[PDB]
């Protein structure tokens, strides 16, 4: 019956609970580093010159 | 200009594609799209056969009007989350089973089958998208409905029913209940029909219902209503 | 995919003849259609072009007025109504398809051709290489020069490369001066600077024997080159 | 003698005020729709075009009348009434054929009939009304030519002038009106067939009669005797302006009542007033 | 016992919650405090791709960032030349009810899917010159919601039957099927590295999958309604979720918890389409109020609004170079922003 489904859910929870997790400080730092490292190459964020823009 | 020969040829190809798109859109404007919905048994197979996978589209012409049905009984998912794709359909062919006042679902025996039918009907009528999408109600399975109402009374499904066990009174009360479920009566209409399995008049009734959806949509587009 | 043609044969000067082109294997309506003729022992020359839907119809200077081009999309056939023939028109004509959109491959397929015998401002291309012997496994560079730069403002060069094997029909090698056609081996490569262009063959075999032609599509009076013959 | 003339003066100023109120109501509502990015349909675009034409005609005729009464001397110049007749003819042709084109929109969309070209017309009603406007332009050319000919026939020599311009204008304005007559009758016939069909199966019309009460009253005022019993010129100009007012003034309010969108705008304005 | 198994599952969920709380030493908002604000981000409609005659339920950008395919209820797939407004192809569809469309990375194939429960792969580079369907993938018991091409032979499809699957195009069979979502899956995002892909469903939970394993790695909660759109952060180690509760949420796979909630009091309608910019500094979202608000991922402060659509923005895509943004909506018009 649903006992097999419960066992599968428990196994999945064990798999999801043993994952290595870093603190959100390092995660936010990495995301910020990626955002700033590609800030120059972002036409949406930093507008490009009209000549370079192909959507004139 | 400043367009190369290949650029101009591509622009002409785009113009031809736009011409074909406009032709297909004009053809589809004359087309009529109907959403076939039902609950419980719903007798929708009888309507599909008479009036002619996850979705089925039964196309049929009646009096120089192309019709497009879309039965979504096999979808089996959250109706709210794909019901928005049908915002703009001409009408909804809802199908209730008039003879399910005694039949009950396998699970939840407390709730009758037609109570679930009215729950779904109230869900679809008062839906956020279909405020003006009229519903062609189809009260099917009339024969064995009369058979059952000969023996069992309609009170067993509604304690509020106070009328003779005749077919006409019970049918009128069910129609009145379903029409009273229409909360927003000032925008959309309910068209009711007891399935007539003689000479295919159901196609005709759907034709008149669709003609009024077309006429009132023209009036709304023209602002007269 | 086939573009066989009919008609042809002996004709008296000043007469009229119709050249047909049966098309099978592709959606004929979607491709603009071309007529390129090849005189007995000289280069290819563009005659007429009809577009998808026949909205755009262009002719060459010599065939202006005398010739008319028409297509029957339901019949999947192409016509070239030729009137007032002269001894200049004696050539075996080719029926060529060309679809036009972003990233398309114009002049991808060439018909076998029908021989015609008549009784006795435009961009120029020079291919002075003429005849050059080659050996298997070697590498050669075929040179083509255009009087006017083929680099349009949209960023595409419009030089095409064709290869005509002895007795066979021309086959597209490179379109847009850089892009490799469909089915051609990767050894063939194309490069250019806008007015001077070259085509490189990494390794040659018996199938590379023939004469190579360069074409433009920048301005529709399309012109070929003299031809670069590669013997063995 | 003079009391009736003062009553007609008040009637004309009230008609001008009502015309401004109505046409400006349509114009302002459509301007609000345009500035706010709200959807603009063909009906409301024709509404505002017709309102602009009607306000132009109303301003033209009423300003010309205020010009006349303050100084009849400059009204009594032949070039003036030639120019006024020409400008009135063009603005009237625009207004009447815009109303007829609106009727054509209604007939092509609402009505259901059997014709192969009917579907083409129903799907290209914009091009159909544009073709109607081309016929309108050629008709306007013919009308202005004939009225110019009558104007020269008068210059070579104003009861006869009144007969000429009223005859020509009425004959050349009844054609779009008669076409709209037949078209409206056909639309009502189609609606009656549909309603009867589901009687078996199971604001415009009232406002039309409301407008035509006043329309018949105004027409009986002047048009009946304009061709039979010539009146005094002082009475002729005032009644001519009364007719110039009759349709474009009140029919604008009738158009407000017929359309639901302007009706809702008017209800919102009334709520704002209180 | 079933009760014992449920108690064990509850204990494991509590352990996961405790670990997630222990990982949350500092919030992303506190870290993103001295960061210079994005400012007022404003674009105009550079291109208005028009020709669609029904609501546009999907749109994808090609790898070249010039060819764009759009799926609409009219039954037509249109490949647009964004640089010069052109229709490269107009693919007719057997099912007009299409909710998803995907452009293959190589540009040779395009996929569409919807209430037909079929992912139709269309071949564009055919010798016949007309677009033809290469394969019709069938086997999903629910409506197709999102499809994304791993390559010319592999596609990952999210369906409303609470499952996602990896398809093999040449065989047409499901190499691996992903199961574990309780509600209908609506959007899937392929990681830039293509090893993993995340999907959001109606159970208010997003799950990161492994395409070569088939097991859910991490599940992320926090939403109170159906997650409608999902997109991977360009880093590939984070993703953003749009839900019907009028808030966007950015999750991270190295901490498996929410990092920032993009919510405003004015907006009550849910998010229909979520897409990131090239650097991740902009979390473009498509709302049901006929608008597309440009968010800032690091600081949940609105940067701009992409007003200009008369109906709801249903699809939203950013080019591979970050040059343009497409805001296809139910008004039957696509708009390109810059
Ligand atoms: C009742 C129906 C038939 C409508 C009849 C309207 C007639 C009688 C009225 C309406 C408006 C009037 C016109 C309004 C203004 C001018 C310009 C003036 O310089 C000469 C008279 C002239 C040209 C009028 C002639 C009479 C006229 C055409
Ligand atoms: C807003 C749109 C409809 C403007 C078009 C003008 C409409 C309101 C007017 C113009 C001419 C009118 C018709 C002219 C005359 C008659 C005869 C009368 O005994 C009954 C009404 C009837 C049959 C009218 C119906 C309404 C009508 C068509």
């Amino acid at each position: 019956a649903s006992i097999a489904q419960a066992r599968k859910l428990v196994e999945q929870l064990k798999m999801e609970a043993n994952i290595d997790r870093i603190k959100v400080s390092k995660a936010a730092a990495d995301l910020m580093a990626y955002c700033e490292a590609h800030a120059k190459e972002d036409p949406l964020l930093t507008p490009v010159p009209a000549s370079e823009n192909p959507f004139r | 200009c400043t367009l190369s020969a290949e650029d101009k040829a591509a622009v002409e190809r785009s113009k031809m594609i736009d011409r074909n798109l406009r032709e297909d859109g004009e053809k589809a404007a004359r087309e009529v799209k109907l959403l076939l919905l039902g609950a419980g048994e719903s007798g929708k197979s009888t309507i599909v056969k008479q009036m002619k996978t996850g979705i089925v589209e039964t196309h049929f012409t009646f009096k120089d009007l192309h019709f497009k049905m879309f039965d979504v009984g096999a979808q089996r998912s959250e109706r709210k989350k794909w019901i928005h794709c049908f915002e703009g359909v001409t009408a909804i062919i809802f199908c209730v089973a008039l003879s399910d006042y005694d039949l009950v679902l396998a699970e939840d025996e407390e709730m009758n089958r037609m109570h679930e039918s009215m729950k779904l009907f109230d869900s679809i009528c008062n839906n956020k998208w279909f405020t003006d999408t009229s519903i062609i109600l189809f009260l099917n399975k009339k024969d064995l409905f009369e058979e059952k109402i000969k023996k069992s009374p309609l009170t067993i499904c509604y304690p509020e029913y106070a009328g003779s066990n005749t077919y006409e009174e019970a049918a009128a009360y069910i129609q009145c209940q379903f029409e009273d479920l229409n909360k927003r009566k000032d925008t959309k209409e309910i068209y009711t029909h007891f399935t007539c399995s003689t000479d295919t008049k159901n196609v005709q009734f759907v034709f008149d219902a669709v003609t009024d959806v077309i006429i009132k949509n023209n009036l709304k587009d023209c602002g007269l209503f | 995919v086939q573009l066989v043609e009919s008609g042809g044969g002996l004709v008296q000067p000043g007469g009229s003849r119709k050249l047909s082109c049966s098309a099978s294997g592709f959606a004929f309506s979607s491709f603009g259609m071309h007529w390129v003729r090849q005189a007995p022992e000289k280069g290819l020359e563009w005659v007429a072009y009809i577009s998808s839907g026949s909205g755009t119809i262009y002719y060459a200077d010599t065939v202006k007025g005398r010739f008319t081009i028409s297509r029957d999309d339901p019949k999947n056939t192409l016509f070239l109504q030729m009137t007032s023939l002269r001894s200049e028109d004696t050539a075996m004509y080719y029926c060529v398809r060309s679809i036009y959109y972003y990233g398309s491959s114009p002049f991808d397929f060439w018909g076998q051709g029908t021989t015609l015998t008549v009784s006795s401002s435009d961009i120029v291309m020079t291919q002075a290489t003429s005849s050059v012997p080659v050996t298997p496994g070697e590498s050669v560079s075929i040179s083509c020069r255009s009087s006017k730069s083929l680099l349009h403002s949209n960023g595409n060069t419009y030089l095409y490369w064709f290869l005509q094997r002895p007795g066979q029909s021309p086959q597209l090698l490179i379109y847009r001066m850089s892009n490799l056609a469909s089915g051609v081996p990767d050894r063939f490569s194309g490069s250019g600077s806008g007015t001077a262009f070259t085509l490189t063959i990494s390794r040659l075999e018996a199938e590379d024997v023939g004469v190579y032609y360069c074409m433009q599509h920048l301005e529709y009076p399309l012109t070929f080159g003299a031809g670069t013959k590669l013997e063995l | 003698g003079g009391v009736i003339k003062s009553i007609f003066t008040f009637v004309l100023i009230v008609e001008f005020i009502i015309g401004n109120l109505g046409n400006s109501f349509i114009a302002l509502v459509n301007c609000i729709d345009w500035v706010k990015g709200r959807k603009i349909s063909s009906v409301d675009r024709i509404l505002t075009a017709l309102a602009i034409s009607r306000i132009s005609l109303v301003w033209l005729i009423f300003g010309s009348w205020c010009v006349s009464v303050f100084f009849p001397a400059l009204f009594a110049t032949e070039k003036m009434f030639r120019m006024l007749t020409n400008i009135w003819t063009v603005i009237n042709h625009f207004s009447v054929w815009l109303a007829t084109g609106l009727g054509t929109f209604y007939f092509l969309k609402i009505a259901n009939f059997s014709n192969s070209i009917f579907l083409y017309l129903k799907w290209r009603v914009k091009k159909v009304v544009l073709v109607l406007l081309l016929v309108t332009s050629v008709f306007l050319f013919l009308n202005i030519a004939l009225i110019n000919i009558h104007i020269n026939a008068s210059i070579n020599g104003f009861t006869r002038f009144s007969s000429l311009i009223v005859l020509t204008s009425t004959v050349f304005i009844f054609i779009p009106f008669t076409l709209s007559l037949a078209m409206f009758l056909l639309l009502i016939f189609s609606m009656w067939k549909h309603r009867k069909k589901m009687q078996h199966t199971v604001r415009g019309v009232k406002s039309v009669i409301t407008f035509f009460l006043l329309y018949a009253i105004f027409s009986l005022s002047f048009f009946i005797s304009v061709w039979t019993s010539e009146r005094l010129e002082e009475n002729l100009i005032i009644l001519s302006q009364v007719m110039g007012m009759a349709y474009p003034s009140c029919h604008s309010c009738v158009l407000i009542l017929g359309n639901k969108k302007l009706r809702q705008a008017s209800l919102s304005v009334l709520l704002w007033l209180r | 016992e079933l009760d014992q198994l449920r108690q064990e599952a509850e204990q494991l969920k509590n352990q996961i919650r405790d670990a997630r709380k222990a990982c949350a030493d500092a919030t992303l908002s506190q870290i993103t405090n001295n960061i210079d604000p994005v400012g007022r981000i404003q674009m105009r409609t550079r291109r208005t791709l028009r020709g669609h005659l029904a609501k546009i339920y999907a749109m994808h950008w090609g790898t070249d960032s010039r060819l764009l395919v759009s799926a609409s209820q009219d039954g037509k797939l249109i490949i647009w030349d964004s640089y010069t407004t052109n229709k490269v192809h107009a693919i007719p569809l057997r099912s007009s009810w299409v909710m998803t469309c995907a452009y293959a990375p190589s540009g040779n194939y395009v996929a569409c899917g919807g209430l037909d429960n079929i992912c139709s792969i269309y071949n564009l580079k055919t010798r016949e010159g007309n677009v033809r369907v290469s394969r019709e993938l069938a086997g999903h018991t629910g409506y197709l919601s999102c499809c994304r091409f791993l390559d010319d032979n592999q596609i990952v499809t999210s369906s409303g039957d609470t499952t996602c699957a990896l398809w093999d195009i040449e065989t047409g069979q499901q190499t691996t099927t992903f199961t574990g979502h309780t509600g209908d899956v609506m959007s899937l995002s392929l990681a830039p590295d293509t090893r993993l892909f995340v999907s959001g469903a109606c159970d208010a939970s997003a799950k990161l999958w492994d395409v070569r394993e088939g097991m859910c790695r991490q599940t992320f909660t926090g939403h109170e309604s159906d997650i409608n759109a999902i997109c991977f952060f360009p880093n590939g180690n984070a993703f953003a979720t749009g839900s019907d509760d009028a808030t966007c949420r950015l999750f991270d796979l190295r901490a498996d918890q929410e990092l920032m909630t993009y919510s405003h009091d004015n907006i009550i309608c849910g998010i229909t389409s979520v897409s990131f910019s090239k650097s991740g500094r902009l979390l473009l979202a498509g709302y049901d109020d006929f608008n597309c608000n440009v968010w800032d991922a690091l600081k949940a402060d609105r940067a701009g609004v992409l007003a200009g659509h008369d109906n709801r923005v249903s699809c939203l895509g950013v080019t591979d170079d970050g040059m343009a943004v497409a805001t296809g909506s139910w008004d039957s018009f696509l708009k390109i922003w810059n």
